[PDB]
């Protein structure tokens, strides 16, 4: 097995992290929960009105 | 405003958790990728 | 020997394409999970408390999006252009042996797609409309002895005359494996003019009896209600439309007592809801100031929720008497499904 | 100005957030689309 | 395989160029719920 | 569309619904966006119209 | 299949089971696929059914 490696799960896994994780750093520095972003469109609803 | 605060600003208790999971699982990743792009270079290198 | 070394290792290599497929089809279904599981929050959310979220179109938008996602990853799976899980699979079966028809069958699903293999559906207008359950009517939930079939395990309940939905619900529900069943009785009101008196008639829900008084107009009976509300375990609620709704988490078969009034013209119409929805337009009254009017009692229906596959069946009344001309758990309908 | 234009204002106001959020669950309907298809791509990708 | 491998990376680099454009929708968007916030303040304040 | 809606039915294969307050062309692709989801369609209304 | 269930005994070499509950084709090869361990058999339904 040398012409690829099944390692690609865990480039996966790393990008499904750091999307989560810029998704987190921008709620912790925003303070919402719901981001002013498509986030949870009822709730963006809610709180508009 | 009660209200909106209970619909929008977060209850970062679990968040701040959260970021600590993510982040201690990222640099797991990190690792696993260092210690897997290694393999086939030893295997390589040992049965030829 | 060489004969059986070079089948056995075709056969291994058959098997690896066929193990690797097996992970793309393994991967598409857990796609389909985390689409399931997302379209689930939608739903609860979708809760709204039942009055708050104006955004109603958006979110059918939203979940209609969320459903097309689903029958996009029930495509796109062109492992070799012969896309597995939706559409026509033809069943395959790998070969793993040195000899002929030697194979090993897999039975991959239909598709993710609707109702060609989602949750069926056993409801009571399913067919064309429902009878006693379901409806208003004079007489009631009579016998019958109506025949369940799913999992080799059929069992003939037993339906005594007069036994509330609640009571059928719970009567059917537990023996058939993975089925469940509950009970609703949504019916509004509409009291009519009055001529000369009011409408002093009694509503007899389960054991209690109601005892109100003095119906001129829906909002008396509607105050009636709301002030019962210790007694009589069952909400009622008055828009502003006019129309007074009532419901009942239970489901108990609720009945109009005689109309031993004052007046001397009039009656209240109600009407039931439906299993599936489409509240019904045709009225009918319960209790009427002058001759006794007919359909005097209010029966709720039930829903029978099925995983892969549940007939149900009864002798005549008995099958009508319960979801109507039925007789089948078709019409999954995951993509009419609405929010 | 004086009297028309004080209410008139939140008649528009009303619908017009009312089809700007709208218009934001559309996008987020094809972006949360968009990460399911993309993680169901690399996913198919990968077993290829 | 290889020709439905390369055909889903491409898939995925048109996705995440899909993702970047409604992104920036959504963010326009946000924006000008902003203004209307603004626009029924400054109408309510033209009750006066 | 003159005096009252062009009400009909909209048969797709085996699901079928059937549209009503057909007025205007942008009507049509509203309420059909609305339905395609069960019907199986995809109602796309461009910039022309 | 009308007015009652297909009832009918499977008798397979040895082993032998009766099935009960059928009343469709898809009926049927389930309730055979689920004994066919015990039967030493292959009820395997296709595409069409």
């Amino acid at each position: 097995v040398n012409t690829n490696i099944a390692s690609l799960n865990t480039q996966r896994n790393l990008n499904a992290s750091s999307n989560d994780l810029n998704t987190s750093l921008q709620r912790l520095t925003t303070g919402y929960r719901i981001n002013s972003a498509k986030d949870d469109a009822a709730g963006l609803q809610i709180s508009n009105r | 405003t009660n209200a909106r605060s209970r619909i929008k600003d977060t209850d970062f208790a679990a968040e701040t958790a959260a970021l600590s999971k993510n982040q201690v699982l990222q640099q797991a990743g990190t690792a696993i990728l260092a210690q897997a792009n290694q393999l086939p270079q030893a295997v390589l290198s040992l049965l030829r | 020997l060489s004969n059986q070394i070079s089948g056995l290792n075709v056969a291994t290599r058959n098997a690896n394409d066929g193990i690797s497929l097996a992970q793309t089809a393994e991967g598409a279904l857990q796609q389909s999970t985390n689409i399931l599981q997302r379209i689930r929050d939608l739903a609860l959310q979708s809760a709204n408390g039942s009055n708050s979220d104006a955004d109603r179109a958006a979110l059918q938008k939203e979940v209609a999006a969320q459903q097309a996602e689903l029958t996009r990853i029930s495509d796109t799976t062109t492992f070799g252009g012969r896309k597995l899980l939706d559409g026509s699979f033809g069943t395959t079966s790998f070969q793993v042996g040195s000899n002929a028809y030697e194979t090993i069958d897999i039975s991959l699903q239909n598709a993710s797609a609707s109702a060609i293999g989602s949750y069926q559906v056993g409801s009571n207008g399913a067919g064309t409309v429902a009878s006693v359950a379901g409806t208003a009517t004079a007489s009631g939930i009579a016998s019958g002895t109506v025949n369940l079939v799913g999992g080799g395990q059929v069992k003939n309940i037993a339906i005594a005359a007069g036994d509330s939905a609640k009571a059928i619900a719970e009567k059917m529900d537990g023996a058939i494996p993975n089925l469940s069943a509950r009970a609703r009785t949504v019916f509004t009101a509409d009291v009519s003019g009055v001529t000369g008196g009011s409408l002093n008639f009694d509503v007899t829900v389960g054991s209690n009896t109601v005892s109100l008084a003095g119906v001129t107009s829906t909002q008396d009976l509607a105050d009636q209600l709301n002030s019962n509300s210790s007694k009589l375990g069952i909400t009622a609620s008055i828009n502003d439309k006019g129309v007074l709704t009532i419901t009942s988490a239970t489901g108990e078969n609720v009945k109009f007592g005689a109309q031993t009034g004052t007046a001397t013209a009039g009656q209240v119409a109600v009407k039931v809801q439906g299993s599936d929805g489409k509240f019904e337009a045709a009225a009918k009254n319960v209790v009427a100031a002058g001759t006794a009017a007919t359909t005097t009692i209010v029966t709720g229906y039930v829903q029978l929720n099925s995983p892969t596959a549940y007939s149900v069946s009864g002798t005549g009344t008995q099958a009508s008497q319960v979801f109507g001309n039925a007789s089948a758990a078709q019409k999954s309908s995951v993509a009419s499904v609405d929010i | 100005s004086t009297a028309d234009g004080a209410q008139n204002a939140i008649a528009v106001v009303d619908n017009a957030l009312a089809a700007i959020d709208a218009q934001r669950a559309d996008l987020a309907a094809v972006q949360n689309r968009f990460k399911n298809t993309i993680d169901n791509l690399t996913n198919i990708s990968e077993n290829a």
